[PDB]
């Protein structure tokens, strides 16, 4: 799941 | 002389870029809807707007000397545009992954990417835009990377697997790599631009900003206040101040001398995701940026 997506 | 006065808001999706040109009275925002403006803040009318991507674009900056901005998006791609024409002068993929962020050379033609594919990488665009060079080590997304302004034959990177890295160009390694204890990562770094202190700074999901002595690789302070992640932790290049944002929702104006927070600011625009100095000052928000002045 991608970190820091926002 | 502390006086913030308000210069330039305006509403727009989320701004995860921002950069003042250097002569001309602009700003750049990058916005995670894809679109960037340059937005002339003294007229608050937009010079040029650019539907870019249908992606987040996370970095961009000015290059004044060649009359451009240079922008990376998570479609993987940079993209390079003539501010005066308007015109996309180089457009290609740069990382197998998102990039974070994007520092240029004060007088090489070098452009350095930070990538979630655990990469830095450098550009030569006088020599088409071809990659020289790509800086492997860390383990985690690189969110940041800025040159050193005293010696910019090294720059450092800020990654979320907890460290900053400081490289020499041509050299496949760190110099040297700061374990900075900030155990959710490094956002973002930054160097203090005057000669009489070899400081670094470093913001983190883990709520603090930190000094660094980037001789000895000590700490020296600590600065604790943001409620939720530090984006970005910065020196201003002339007054005697740190600013920080957080997505908190806050800005924070920290004495660089004693280290004690002087101003909290909420812009009213919730989460702030950039910063750019010219006493311009400019961030990017949520749902806007704002131009403040400081004196």
């Amino acid at each position: 799941v991608k970190l820091h997506y926002t | 002389k502390l006086d913030i006065k308000k210069t330039f808001s305006n509403r727009s999706d989320r701004v995860k870029g921002i950069d003042f040109h250097p002569t001309e009275p602009w700003v750049l925002t990058t916005l995670y809807s894809g679109r960037v403006e340059i937005w002339n803040y003294e007229t608050q009318v937009e010079v040029r707007s650019i539907q870019v991507t249908e992606t987040p674009v996370r970095a961009g900056k000015f290059i004044a000397r060649k009359n451009w901005i240079i922008v990376g998006s998570d479609d993987f791609r940079i993209r390079v545009f003539n501010y005066n024409t308007g015109e996309k002068v180089v457009d290609f993929e740069a990382h197998p992954d998102y990039i974070r962020s994007i520092a240029v050379h004060p007088t090489k033609p070098y452009v350095l990417s930070g990538s979630d594919d655990l990469t830095v990488k450098l550009w030569n665009w006088e020599n088409n835009w071809a990659l020289e060079q790509t800086f492997e080590g860390h383990e985690h997304f690189v969110m940041c990377v800025a040159f050193n302004p005293k010696d910019p034959s090294t720059f450092a990177s800020g990654c979320l697997d907890r460290t900053v890295k400081v490289w020499s160009l041509g050299q496949s390694t760190p110099n040297f790599t700061l374990t900075t204890g900030q155990e959710r990562g490094v956002n973002y770094v930054d160097y203090y631009p005057l000669p009489d202190k070899p400081y670094m700074i470093t913001a983190s999901d883990d709520l603090t900003i930190k000094i660094w002595d980037y001789q000895t690789k000590s700490c020296v302070a600590t600065l604790e206040g943001h409620m939720s992640n530090v984006s970005f932790a910065v020196f201003h290049p002339t007054l005697p101040i740190i600013i920080s944002g957080s997505e908190d929702g806050t800005l924070k104006i920290w004495n660089s001398s004693t280290y004690k927070v002087e101003k909290t600011l909420n812009v009213g625009l919730e989460r702030s995701w950039c910063i750019a100095t010219h006493n311009y000052i400019a961030s990017g928000f949520d749902n806007g940026f704002t131009v403040l002045s400081l004196g």
